[PDB]
């Protein structure tokens, strides 16, 4: 509607008979390959990204936002847990860290 | 082609300039419309020659590479159903895009949308699993990523079942 | 000659393949609309006769 790309705000221009928008987008550049997962498994229970995807960069999970490349470590913060381990296809299994037990120790 | 009607004519002026520029005016933004509803793809997307999308089942939508100018199946059978010169100063003006082209702008219109999603009418093209895709779109509309994923195979037989039944009420309802 | 639709293109689909952009780049696009034309009114009588 506003331009091509992601529409962050517009500035009015007048024009002899009409009006000239100025459609200020943001456009996401510079991608990178990943290997993605539906859900991570650890304890026998299945872990989707509350807002975000899990990437991996050939050794690691992470969890990321969607429009930028900011990952970071799978904590029981930013998943939520659904269900066991068996009925989503495309399950990894990789270890979700819990904020809590390196405190308690 | 008659002289003493055609000097007869010139009395009247401007009108016969007039009419032609109009219809000029009319036809070429049959063309404009065209351009402005298909050609809305910076490149043409492909779909990739092995198709697993998670169980979705776009071969109805998807080109044929057998039939005429490889139009899928519910686009012949749309240009089979509509199917229901030059005498005297009318002239019917071909269209600037073929009925071929058309079909290869819908064909990239919906491989980059089974491949990269709603991403490539934004930007650069990312691609995504089709199932992460409906995942995504699930979220959209207030639902929850994992009843998508604990009901990926149900949902795709719906899909396809509702694709199959578009094709049977365009096939035969008049 | 034969107009090429555009530049071929095949994203690089797969199973669990994705792309994430690392940068951005702020674009700012003009677009031009009419919103009025000239006011102008004819005596038909003037006209017609004058």
């Amino acid at each position: 509607f506003c331009g091509k790309g992601y529409h962050l705000m517009s500035f009015p221009q007048s024009a002899p008979h009409g009006v000239v928008f100025l459609h200020v987008t943001y456009v996401p550049a510079q991608e990178k390959n990943f290997t993605t997962a539906p859900a991570i498994c650890h304890d026998g229970k299945a872990h989707f990204p509350r807002e975000g995807v899990f990437v991996s960069n050939g050794t690691h999970w992470f969890v990321t936002q969607r429009n930028f490349y900011e990952p970071q470590i799978i904590t029981t913060d930013n998943t939520f847990v659904s269900g066991n381990c068996d009925v989503v296809i495309g399950i990894v299994n990789n270890t979700v860290y819990d904020p809590l037990q390196p405190e308690l120790d | 082609d008659s002289t003493e009607c055609s000097n007869l004519l010139l009395q009247y002026g401007s009108f016969c300039t007039q009419l032609n520029r109009a219809l000029t005016g009319i036809a070429v933004e049959q063309d404009k419309n065209t351009q402005e509803v298909f050609a809305q793809v910076k490149q043409i997307y492909k779909t990739p020659p092995i198709k697993d999308f998670g169980g979705f089942n776009f071969s109805q939508i998807l080109p044929d590479p057998s039939k005429p100018s490889k139009r899928s199946f519910i686009e012949d059978l749309l240009f089979n159903k509509v199917t229901l010169q030059k005498f005297n100063g009318l002239t019917v003006l071909p269209p600037l895009l073929t009925d071929e082209m058309i079909a290869q702008y819908t064909s990239a219109l919906l491989a980059g949308t089974i491949t990269s999603g709603w991403t490539f009418g934004a930007g650069p093209a990312l691609q995504i699993p089709f199932p992460m895709q409906m995942a995504y779109r699930f979220n959209g509309i207030g639902v929850t990523q994992n009843v998508l994923y604990e009901n990926q195979k149900l949902i795709a037989n719906q899909f396809n079942s509702a694709i199959g039944k578009i094709q049977d009420s365009l096939s035969s309802t008049p | 000659y034969t107009m090429s639709l555009g530049a071929e293109n095949s994203v690089a689909y797969s199973n669990n393949s994705i792309a994430i952009p690392t940068n951005f780049t702020i674009s700012v696009t003009t677009e031009i609309l009419p919103v009025s034309m000239t006011k102008t009114s004819v005596d038909c009588t003037m006209y017609i006769c004058g």
